């Protein structure tokens, strides 16, 4: 249920 | 566990080379979900999938929502210091 973002 | 201070050097045209997950809306810290091969975090070393990012460049991420952490992290440039603890 978690967002995941590439940085 | 030990809080490590980890240095990463980044050119402006590069990303950090990490993915993050978690955040306040999920009741957990900002957590590293992936280190990308050949990018600055991988090249410089010291960061670990499953690390909680407690701070970056002195800016506290402990109680940040995901998008807030994305903003702060994305705005850091050059010589960047993370404070992390493996969870």
């Amino acid at each position: 249920r978690w967002q995941d973002t590439r940085l | 566990g030990p809080i490590r201070k980890v240095l990463l050097l980044k050119e402006d045209h590069e990303g950090l080379g990490i993915s993050i997950t978690g955040g306040k809306e999920h009741g957990v810290p900002i957590l590293i979900s992936e280190i990308h091969p050949g990018q600055p975090a991988d090249r410089c070393g010291g960061l670990h999938v499953g690390d909680a990012i407690l701070a970056v460049n002195g800016v506290n991420l402990r109680d940040t929502k995901h998008k807030e952490a994305v903003t702060i992290l994305s705005q850091q440039r050059g010589e960047i210091e993370f404070e992390v603890v493996y969870v």
